């Protein structure tokens, strides 16, 4: 039984397996629109 | 220094005669005492070669019952032949003979696993056998047989030392069935003349100067009755220096029964060597009506039985290996074991 | 003149009951015959072990269907297990009315079997198809006999590695015919494929495997296909046709992707050695998330030329097509390839596996053939020809030309007549036009002289289903009507099912009803006695896949949309208390692995069911001995019987 889910608004992240410390990355969060009204939004990583 | 250590092992093992020919043997006994051997005798070590080699699969099974009802109607025939002390003559009235018994004994011998027949009535036999030994441990035969050429090799230079031998196989093949219980005095005596018979077949070997036959035969029974280490040793250097050559010595019943004894006796004691005797012998039996004479029957089919179910064994092949160390968790030893595992070549880490 | 048959199947499997058919011929209708039969040893000793069966027979009830046990405990104590060369076993039945009767040599009548170890079926699932290195593998396996219910049996499990070493051992005491267990893949695991067995314990040759690849992998977030045009080229000399594909992106959850596709094209060889061309590649934006691209004749005879090579070597050189498209704006990129576009000189196909062979003169002999095309599904409406010779029976051969169109799934059922005293038939089939397909067949006519035939017609040539009733009309040809019944049999899965008595009018038709132990396919094997000499003819009936005996229907209601967190309402029903074994996967994980690996359905059911049978071939022979050979039984009446099988697997 194939059952989809659907949010029609969300961030997609994908990190890699695994990094080594003190090597800097970049991580690529997408934001996924599919609302039929045009959009604005602020996206911000919590400290840690 | 803080790292992460695993370790890991790894143990990575890397590794007949045609039925017909034979079955055509099957023939019901009839005639006197010694027609019913002539035709037993051949009938018997076919069956007996079939049930080892496992080549009823290729004949149908109402043959099987009609070979075992066979040999009870011919084990049946000589029962009406016996004498008071079991003595199993060609005739009631006629005297008996050490030969005819001999056989008698060793056919009931090697028969008594199919049909149950009292074995009080083969320790009379066995007794009348013990009853004819010389000073010596010899046999001595009233009578020669009535046919000569159904013999095979015994006739010859020399033919009291492969009787006295012949007569040895016989008390020997007779001696499983014994009775593990009773008759103590009866089996110590059969043992202190067997082991006579030994002493004087080995003397007779290293004095030499022996027939092909008989000395094959001697050897034979040296290997397969116990025999000491020094006349075990003369006997087999006295046989095996006197080997011709895969070709190995249409050719006469006693070159049939030679090579088979030979055959026999080495088996009893295989590496390159027995495999062109084992390759002659059937090439000789290919013959379309070979294995002329009852003897040659007889002993061909028990050797090549006997090589058959020695050279298609198979072995275990195991291993096993064991680990131990010591480390800060104490201490630790670990054993694995591969083997074949029910897979050729069984692999674990 | 009376006989005595004997029927059982080819193989025993040790542990498992044998159906032993008996049956009496030629009996005066005051003899009431009664006897017993077992197994037997023949080298050991004449030591049945096997419980003896009796059996009672008469005229009016000259046939009786015995089941059999071989019970492990026997067949380990009369030393089958220690035979040396051969796992041989011997069937016997003795009844004392051979030798009252018929004064035979002995009253002991039966075949040489041949024995083997397989036992009931065993299913491996795990979690999920391909695992990441480090990460926990949850496996089940179930338990059934032969005759598909739960057992309660004991197996012994084991993992082994990607090079092939044994790494974790198991044995089990099943309660409930199922088994669950963990374990970790080791951190530092190469990519590879693990295999999961599990065999009974007492059968050594009872096991079955599952496999899982293990593989370095972060879950996809998109999947892309390529699909051809057509699942072929035509490589024919006379022309060759357009390669057009379409590239499609597609997100998990459905949405199209918005990217660029970056194709690269090259020829690639059975051997695994690829040329590509430095060119000819296509760079193109998705737009609704499918992309359609192609390559030009004069493109790629150019592409070929400066290759050092011509059209003509492309014979089995397939065209290897490589994607890698980017999603825009997210960055993320996927790869996909093609490894099935082959050059081909024919865009058909022609199994004549179902056709039969050396079939009975003096009625139609049908040639039945499953269009295909190549690569693809069942074709449906090309026309089918037929030339036919008939080889000299005593005159000049005659040809015939038949044509008839595919019907549905490529069938198609041409019944080409054939004389009588017939020497052979030479068939050859061309599908389609133009290119066709082109097979060819030759049978060999039954030597002369022979006590009849028998010839069995089947009016519908299509799978029945399960439930269904089947009709198949007995005829003899070339025979004398001195006989009065038909005797026919089935033989299902290796055991024979049914066994009756028809009697015998103008067109005989028997009956046969559908059941679910038939399934998926079953041998109708009859017979009548000519005078002394059996007259015998088989069939192979393949029953259409369908549904379960019993049933699962697992439904979720309403639209297939969701979000994350809600709350789904699964609905289980089935006939009977049953151990529903549930679980849900992701579908990126399909997308992540390299290879297709299926699940467990129908079909493999299907499968283990039908492998222990012992039948081989569409059926037919050239006298009884051989069709019952084929067909998988063990006659023995007296005077005819068959051969030992020299290997589990037919030629
Ligand atoms: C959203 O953005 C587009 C340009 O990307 C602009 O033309 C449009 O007016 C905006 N509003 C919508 C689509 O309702
Ligand atoms: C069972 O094991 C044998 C080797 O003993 C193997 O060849 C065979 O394929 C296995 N059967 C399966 C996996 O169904």
């Amino acid at each position: 039984v194939q059952l989809r889910v659907f949010r029609e608004f969300h961030l997609h992240l994908r990190l890699p397996m695994s990094v080594r410390r003190f090597e800097q990355l970049e991580l690529r969060p997408v934001l996924y629109n599919y609302l039929d009204k045009n959009l604005t939004v602020s996206v911000h990583v919590s400290p840690v | 220094p803080d790292g992460d250590f695993n370790s890991y092992v790894r143990v990575t093992a890397s590794d007949a005669l045609s039925p017909g020919g034979v079955a055509s043997l099957l023939r019901l006994p009839r005639g006197c005492g010694e027609q019913t051997m002539i035709y037993l005798a051949p009938t018997l070590a076919a069956s007996r070669y079939l049930d080892k080699t496992e080549q009823w699969s290729t004949l149908p099974p109402e043959t099987k019952d009609h070979a075992v009802d066979l040999i009870q109607k011919g084990y049946m025939r000589i029962q009406q032949f016996r004498k008071a002390d079991g003595s199993y003559a060609a005739w009631l009235s006629r005297d008996s003979s050490t030969w005819l018994t001999a056989f008698v004994l060793k056919v009931l011998s090697l028969a008594q696993e199919q049909v149950g027949g009292s074995p009080e009535k083969l320790q009379e036999t066995s007794n009348w056998l013990l009853s004819q030994q010389q000073a010596d441990g010899s046999f001595q035969d009233p009578c020669p047989v009535l046919d000569r050429s159904m013999q095979g090799g015994l006739v010859g230079n020399d033919e009291t030392v492969a009787l006295t031998a012949f007569v040895t196989i016989a008390l020997h093949h007779g001696l499983a069935v014994f009775q593990d219980e009773g008759a103590e005095p009866l089996k110590q005596r059969v043992e202190a003349s067997i082991s006579k018979a030994n002493s004087f077949l080995g003397e007779k070997a290293s004095a030499g100067l022996l027939g092909a036959h008989a000395a094959a035969i001697t050897a034979y029974a040296l290997s397969l009755t116990k025999a000491p280490v020094d006349l075990l040793g003369v006997a087999h250097n006295n046989l095996m220096a006197m080997a011709q050559e895969n070709l190995y010595w249409q050719a006469p019943a006693l070159w049939i029964e030679t090579t088979a004894y030979a055959l026999l006796h080495l088996l009893l004691h295989k590496a390159e060597m027995a495999d062109q005797a084992s390759a002659w012998l059937t090439r000789q039996g290919s013959f379309q009506g070979g294995f002329r004479s009852t003897q040659d029957t007889v002993i061909a089919l028990d050797a090549l039985s006997a090589y058959w179910i020695a050279s298609h064994t198979t072995e275990e092949r195991g291993l096993n290996v064991t680990l131990s160390s010591t480390g800060r968790n104490g201490f630790k030893s670990h054993a694995l074991q591969l083997n074949n595992r029910q897979i050729r070549g069984l692999e674990e880490e | 003149k009376p006989r005595l048959l004997l029927f059982s199947p080819s193989v025993v499997h040790l542990g498992v009951p044998l159906s032993v058919g008996v049956q009496l011929q030629d009996v005066p209708r005051g003899q009431v015959v009664k006897g017993s039969v077992f197994l037997r040893n023949p080298s050991r000793n004449n030591v049945p072990c096997s419980p003896k069966v009796d059996f009672t027979l008469s005229s009016e009830r000259d046939f009786a269907l015995l089941s059999l046990q071989v019970p492990l405990k026997d067949a380990k104590s009369c030393g089958l297990h220690q035979l040396l060369r051969g796992p041989e076993v011997q069937l016997v039945a003795h009844s004392p009315w051979l030798k009252d009767s018929l004064s035979r040599t002995t009253n002991i009548q039966g075949i040489n079997l041949l024995f083997s170890s397989r036992r009931g079926h065993l299913f491996l699932q795990t979690d999920q198809p391909i695992y990441n290195p480090g990460q926990r593998v949850r496996y089940r396996v179930f338990a059934l006999d032969q005759k598909m219910r739960p057992s309660t049996d004991t197996i012994t499990v084991m993992v082994e590695n990607s090079h092939g070493l044994r790494v974790r051992k198991k044995e089990v005491y099943m309660p409930s015919s199922i088994f669950q267990d963990d374990f970790v893949i080791p951190d530092i695991s190469e990519p590879g494929t693990w295999k999961i067995s599990a065999r009974f314990s007492d059968g050594l040759e009872s096991n079955s495997s599952t496999q899982f690849e293990v593989k370095k992998y972060v879950l996809p977030n998109f999947e892309v296909k390529i699909t051809p045009g057509k699942p072929y080229i035509l490589t024919v000399p006379g022309h060759l046709d357009e390669m057009q594909l379409d590239i499609q992106a597609r997100y998990i959850y459905g949405k199209p992707v918005q990217g660029v596709a970056y194709v690269r094209f090259g020829l690639l060889d059975e051997d695994g050695k690829k040329t590509f061309f430095r060119g000819l590649e296509s760079q193109t934006k998705l737009v609704n998330g499918q992309s359609h691209i192609s390559l030009s004749k004069a493109e790629f005879q150019d592409a070929l030329e400066k290759l050092n090579m011509g059209i003509t070597d492309l014979q089995g050189l397939r065209l290897y097509v490589a994607a890698a498209i980017i999603e825009s704006p997210g960055g993320e990129m996927e790869e996909a390839e093609l490894t099935s576009w082959y050059f081909v000189s024919s865009p058909f196909s022609l199994d004549l596996s179902k056709t039969k062979r050396h079939l009975v003169p003096g009625a139609p002999f049908l040639l039945q053939a499953l269009v295909r095309e190549m690569s693809g599904s069942p074709a449906s409406g090309i026309p089918v020809k037929v030339s036919a010779t008939v080889s000299s029976p005593g005159s000049v051969p005659e040809v015939q030309d038949i044509q008839q169109n595919t019907d549905g799934s490529g069938q198609v059922s041409i019944p080409i007549i054939i004389p009588q005293t017939i020497s052979e038939l030479q068939l050859s089939v061309s599908a389609g036009s133009p290119h066709p397909a082109i097979a060819r067949l030759t049978v060999a006519a039954p030597p002369s002289g022979g006590p009849g035939f028998l010839s069995i017609e089947r009016p519908d040539s299509r799978p029945p289903r399960v439930g269904d009733t089947l009709n198949l009309n007995l005829r003899a040809v070339g025979s004398g009507a001195t006989f009065s019944h038909y005797y026919y049999m089935i033989l299902s899965r290796g055991q024979i099912v049914f066994m009756n008595r028809e009697p015998k009018r103008t067109l005989t038709s028997v009956s046969v009803f559908v059941d679910h132990h038939l399934a998926p396919s079953f041998y109708f094997v009859a017979f009548y006695y000519h005078g002394d000499h059996p007259v015998a003819n088989s069939l192979r009936v393949d029953v259409q896949a369908g549904a379960c005996e019993g049933k699962l229907e697992l439904s979720v209601d309403g639209a297939k949309q969701y979000r994350n967190g809600e709350s789904v309402k699964l609905h289980l029903e089935t006939d009977s208390l049953a151990l529903v074994a549930l679980g849900a996967l992701d579908t990126a994980l399909y997308a992540a692995g390299s290879k297709s690996h299926k699940p467990l359905n129908m079909g493999k059911v299907f499968e283990a069911m039908n492998s222990y049978d012992l039948g081989c071939g569409p059926g037919g022979g050239d006298s009884a001995l051989q069709v019952f050979q084929a067909a998988g039984l063990a006659f023995s009446d007296g005077d005819q019987w068959t051969l030992s099988r020299k290997r589990l697997s037919c030629p």
